[PDB]
RNA sequence: GUCAAGUGAAGAAGCGCAUACGGUGGAUGCCUUGGCAGUCAGAGGCGAUGAAAGACGUGGUAGCCUGCGAAAAGCUUCGGGGAGUCGGCAAACAGACUUUGAUCCGGAGAUCUCUGAAUGGGGGAACCCACCUAGGAUAACCUAGGUAUCUUGUACUGAAUCCAUAGGUGCAAGAGGCGAACCAGGGGAACUGAAACAUCUAAGUACCCUGAGGAAAAGAAAUCAACCGAGAUUCCCUUAGUAGUGGCGAGCGAACGGGGAUUAGCCCUUAAGCUUCAUUGAUUUUAGCGGAACGCUCUGGAAAGUGCGGCCAUAGUGGGUGAUAGCCCCGUACGCGAAAGGAUCUUUGAAGUGAAAUCAAGUAGGACGGAGCACGAGAAACUUUGUCUGAACAUGGGGGGACCAUCCUCCAAGGCUAAAUACUACUGACUGACCGAUAGUGAACCAGUACCGUGAGGGAAAGGCGAAAAGAACCCCGGAGAGGGGAGUGAAAUAGAACCUGAAACCGUAUGCGUACAAGCAGUGGGAGCCUACUUGUUAGGUGACUGCGUACCUUUUGUAUAAUGGGUCAGCGACUUAUAUUCAGUGGCAAGCUUAACCGUAUAGGGUAGGCGUAGCGAAAGCGAGUCUUAAUAGGGCGUU
RNA sequence: AACCCACUCCCGUUGAAAAGGUAGGGGAUGACUUGUGGAUCGGAGUGAAAGGCUAAUCAAGCUCGGAGAUAGCUGGUUCUC
RNA sequence: GGGGCUCAAACCACACACCGAAGCUGCGGGUGUCACGUAAGUGACGCGGUAGAGGAGCGUUCUGUAAGCCUGUGAAGGUGAGUUGAGAAGCUUGCUGGAGGUAUCAGAAGUGCGAAUGCUGACAUGAGUAACGACAAUGGGUGUGAAAAACACCCACGCCGAAAGACCAAGGGUUCCUGCGCAACGUUAAUCGACGCAGGGUUAGUCGGUUCCUAAGGCGAGGCUGAAAAGCGUAGUCGA
RNA sequence: GAUGACGAAGUGGUUGAUGCCAUGCUUCCAAGAAAAGCUUCUAAGCUUCAGGUAACCAGGAACCGUACCCCAAACCGACA
RNA sequence: AUUAAAAACACAGCACUCUGCAAACACGAAAGUGGACGUAUAGGGUGUGACGCCUGCCCGGUGCCGGAAGGUUAAUUGAUG
RNA sequence: CCUUGUCGGGUAAGUUCCGACCUGCACGAAUGGCGUAACGAUGGCGGCGCUGUCUCCACCCGAGACUCAGUGAAAUUGAAAUCGCUGUGAAGAUGCAGUGUAUCCGCGGCUAGACGGAAAGACCCCGUGAACCUUUACUGUAGCUUUGCACUGGACUUUG
């Protein structure tokens, strides 16, 4: 019971190569640098998945410092308050907070500098 | 054929080395585990053709399958009168076990599309799990009780 | 710089001709040989 | 308005990415006039009556195939067939032939050039030159036969040499050559395995050579067996990987006894059997003939498909007909059929042969040196023999594994014998969990071709329009081009002949977005703007300015971004199989039993339990057995044991 | 000089050429050069001898068989969890 | 590490904060094992990985299920889009294709490719780059032509002239000549050709061969020799 | 620009071969093809016609190669 | 042949040694052939290498040539145990 | 060998050369010794002439290069969006790190790098690989030779 490959193969690479749309030069058409250019991106998505969660945090804590010390305080200052008092408010609003609702960020500002510790 | 002398020489030819035109990663070259003539024949014990059919039986009356009559006979040779008579019995697809496969009934329905007229002898696993009913005569429940009981 | 194949017509029949061949035993199974393999010519 | 400063949207030579079409290329799918492998049969040869293999010729066009041979795609006769034909690539056209029966298909005959064993002599195969006899022909030939060698037989002839031997000559009869394997012999390797190698293995294999046959060889006991018997040979299954054998290494490997397949023994006081004819009936083979039963409807280019209703069946899963047909066609089941041959079987004669003469003498035996028997000369029997020797005679002789005795069983030195067995180049029929154009034969096609070699030898690539050529009249640009734009044809021409499908690399055009102050595996996380569709926006597709992190992949290694290996890329192809023994696991059948092998079989059934393993071990072994060894010691331990 | 050779330079090295060309160079009545036919061949020829030559191949030609030699070595071994 | 830092952005102590991993926690996700659950069902501890062992699968071709089911109202195939699953992969669909396909569940395997300086074909890159074959040498006019540096003729100019001239043997095989042609071939173009297609063309007593004769050498009736094949050779009879 | 008809001088002295006499002569050692055709002699044979030799007359000489290339684009070198 | 043309090889001359002819020798399982239709002033083999002057010493080892005839020694023979 | 020995000559200066000496690592008499006219595409030295060999190149003439027209290759190639430096690193980096430069793209040239291309390193090691040569390696064996017995006889003697 001889078998051809060719119909296999071909749905096989067609998926390798649609999965690498957008590359430039052979890594977006020929088989052999389009496979490992699939690899590749798919170890730096798993990577980066990583990083995302890395690379807003701190910008997050950058914004948090530049909005603190628009009212005379630093980050690390703005985040002692509590341990001592509860906010229980993440960097991830804060900042979203320090741009935007500008007022109510001067109003966690200055719980945490009643908190003094 | 063919693919005696080495095709080149094996070095200073800056071309991978081989050893025939008849290679089996060659296109001209012989498969690499090419079959032979071989058996499939396989080795079933006695005693368990006999309890696989004793098996079998078992589930053709179980399952209403197996349909028996005091006997079966046709006169003429003709497969219209024994069209006619599987009708009188609302009977298509059947598997007919008889005793002793008479000449008539077997001239008879070996054109008929789907049936078949076995004895008890020839009778097999597959031909009586495959045609959707089995006739057997009064006969053949006598011939299978001396093979397997 | 002349080359090794130089070439008669004489020469030719009377290494590799027909009566040649046929007339010793070891080149009588030349032309058998290669009439078994259906070859066109058999003595060239 | 001016002047300062700040800020920066357009302007792409070219590039990237996505999309849309297009080209190149020939993948894939689908297909098949070709392969491959079996099963059952056929017949197992052809050739001096000139083979296998060819050269050249042969046609109205005429190249190459296939037929034929100067009577040349054919001539004469029977037989069949019944309407078309003058073979194919190769469709057309000429000129024709046929119901007063052509073409076509079988049987028989006639012709059959040249080469090739080649055979009158030569020779560089397909050429050259002859001789003899008979007949015919006007200083030229022609027609029909002969003319090779060797063997055997026969007649005539006759050297040295008297006789007659050699030799010579003529007549008959036969042989030679070719063929894929099978068979009996002659000669015989080596790589390799032994983890080196020499004995040994490989292996009496490969190869060369010589014979024979449709089979061959073998074969009718100087054979085995243990005091019971069995009776030719060959073949399969076991005994058994056992006994033996072996640098006791690697390895090699029986027999007795069983189970089967087949079934015959005749003679040297002359036989079965076999060949050749002649006949007696019979059966086959070489070609053929008859051969059942479907309509309407729907979609469609076309119906076999849909829907409904029937029919036939010793014929229902065949081939192909405009899509899938038991009832359209050709078949199939099933019946019939042969002027003339072939072949097998069978009657009953005939000539032969078997056939060597009369039961076996340079034989058996022996000594040297080898070879074989599974057995490496070994305690080496038995068989064969190159050298040298050398018997007995039924009140003999050989074997029974050194040898001797006693028993048992046989008659060597003369032969002939069918079936069971081996093989398949060639035929035919059926078949396939075989292949489907990079596959399957090297070869689906003008293939052992083209091509490469001085040569032996090596050895390719190349299938698909459509149902039907309906193969595109005419018009237009162009060089009475190539190639196109129309029009026609068709269901379809982006089916237009390089023609089904038409992939990928690779190369283009169009469009959208990005890109000319920005450094590196080219991506990924974040992300603005812009552009398309849509609907609401917290979407979908494209592009991705800017920015964080980021030194391919394989292999090999302690470790490779590695300046270590491999890969230009695409598409196809390409590497744990199969057989037979065995062990373990899982899963089953049976169970103190279980299972068969060859083979038989109206055949995956059933029979066949020879054998294999299990139920008991211990010991080297006789043996003893739920028990030996050891020693003078049943005294003391190892192995086994519901 | 022809002819036969092949000492030197350069070019050429993907060449015009798998060993040439151009300019010079050696022998050139002889142990000369050459045509045609023939003879010898693979542990074997042939060799004024270099392991040279035996069809661009020679410390053992070519071809086909043993044969898929052997390779403790190299490289490669294809879907997923 | 750089900018840059001097009561420090250095060093020494101490205090308090903060940032920082795939660690830990929060939150959502299979069964890996195990214990319980009359087996719904939650718990608990795990879950980096080469060689390697174990366990579970997907997809391809074939056979049975299959005279079934689907399909010309459109199969396989090809190209897109959408969707589902832990994955291999599945499902649905637009276009192209124009005749086949194979739910399920079992059976069999030529069953899955990117690497083997793999093998075959196609195609890139190098790159419109090097070259276009002796440094005898070309220049005008005219013709024909769809178009002339290259063809024909004319006028010149150069080159060979012990050949770049005339012949013969060999070897090749129609290459010779004429009419028509230019696709391919010709290192460019070609109207020209040793190219294509069709016709034609090779005349012998004296020229070459055959015939006659022999050399080297080959074969060789018989014969001598050798396991066989065969070797050697006499008479002879081939061989310029 | 082809073809049918006509068509003139055509002698002498020089110099000469690597051609011919010549397969001659001279000389030297290394000492220089076979066989046939041919010329001649007889044998075995013949009627001593046939056979031979001249002369005259009449007729014949088969078959095969021949084109083209050869200091080459046609041969040997994969190639104009 | 295709990177070495030389001092390498050949050579005339020289010497040594074998060879009495069916020669030594060589090719041949062998017949046969070559040597040679030659015959020791000849043929084979070895070494040196025109010529001139010359070619010393060593016979232990190993080879070859000759030698007594003693010891050891093979198949064969087959006494005795 | 020490070594460019030492001395003489030739040069301004001479490891070579010539002639000597003898301290011959390690000449030697047919693997010939020492000379030697002629010869040599032979090896080494020195001189004359001659010169682009050179100081040191200048100009010129033809054939390529360059340009245009036509035809149209090759080795190589994982992919490329393909800088310097100084570090790091399988230990010599276009690609890592840090940092300097740097608009985009050809053409002509030159070859420093890409451990550039070409040939599964030739040296070296390895392999219980190969081949071919050698012998006083092992085991054989053709050939030659010795004797026994055959083919192979009688007849006397020396002789036991």
């Amino acid at each position: 019971a001889r078998v051809k490959r060719g119909v296999i193969a071909r749905r096989r690479h067609k998926k390798i190569l649609k999965l690498a749309k957008g590359y430039y030069g052979a890594r977006s058409r020929v088989f052999r640098v389009a496979k490992q250019a699939v690899i590749k991106a798919g170890q730096y998505a798993y990577r980066d998945r990583r990083q995302r969660k890395r690379q807003f945090r701190a910008l997050w804590i950058a914004r948090i410092n530049a909005g603190a010390r628009q009212n005379g305080l630093s980050y690390s200052r703005l985040i002692a308050g509590l341990k001592k008092a509860a906010i229980e408010i993440d960097r991830k609003v804060l900042a979203d907070l320090a741009v935007n609702e500008k007022a109510a960020f001067t109003a966690i500002v200055e719980k945490a500098k009643a908190s003094l510790a | 054929s063919g693919g005696g002398k080495k095709p080149w020489r094996q070095k200073g030819t800056g071309r991978a080395r081989a050893g025939t035109i008849r290679s089996p990663i060659w296109r001209g070259g012989g498969t690499t585990f090419a079959a032979k003539p071989r058996s499939h024949e396989q080795k079933l014990n006695k005693k368990m053709y006999r309890a696989a059919l004793r098996s079998i039986l078992a589930e053709l009356v179980r399952l209403d399958r197996l349909v028996v009559v005091a006997d079966f006979a046709v006169d003429a040779p003709k497969t219209k009168g024994l069209v006619a008579k599987l009708d009188t019995l609302g009977l298509k697809d059947v598997l007919i076990v008889t005793d002793g496969v008479d000449e008539n009934l077997y001239l008879a329905a070996r054109n008929l599309a789907h049936v078949d007229v076995r004895d008890v002898q020839g009778s097999d696993p597959v031909s009586l799990i495959a045609y959707d009913k089995v006739l057997v005569t009064v006969s053949a429940v006598k011939k299978f009780e001396e093979l397997l009981g | 710089m002349k080359r090794t194949f130089q070439p008669s017509t004489l020469k030719r029949a009377r290494v590799h001709g027909f009566r040649a061949r046929m007339a010793t035993k070891n080149g009588r199974q030349v032309l058998s040989r290669r009439r078994a393999k259906g070859r066109k010519r058999l003595t060239v």
